[PDB]
């Protein structure tokens, strides 16, 4: 019927698989490395998309 | 050598925790259940314990 399919398009998957990944490539930009403050715990720095 | 196990081997590449007092406490077991237990590597001195 016309109004599904204009939204949703068709993808035929066998019965032999039980579904579909998907292997996205993307590519950062991020500055330095996580510095010393001599101590027991460290948060990481944000790896940030190009897009944005 | 060929007569001690000893005389060869060697660890520099393990990745033993170290403590250092009044820094990473938080991260270490309470010394209050079991007393740090001091270990060679290599050149070094230092105490290690149980990661909580």
């Amino acid at each position: 019927h016309e109004f599904a399919e204009l939204f949703y398009r068709t993808y035929i998957v066998t019965p032999d698989q039980a579904g579909f990944q998907l292997s996205i490539r993307r590519n950062l930009v991020w500055e330095g490395w996580t510095g010393e403050g001599l101590s027991g715990e460290k948060q990481e720095i944000s790896k940030r998309n190009i897009l944005q | 050598g060929l007569l001690d196990y000893t005389t060869l081997e060697t660890n520099s590449t393990e990745l033993i925790p170290v403590i250092q007092s009044g820094e990473n406490d938080e991260q270490f077991i309470d010394p209050s259940v079991l007393p740090a237990q001091t270990v060679k590597q290599g050149k070094d001195t230092f105490d290690t314990n149980f990661l909580k």
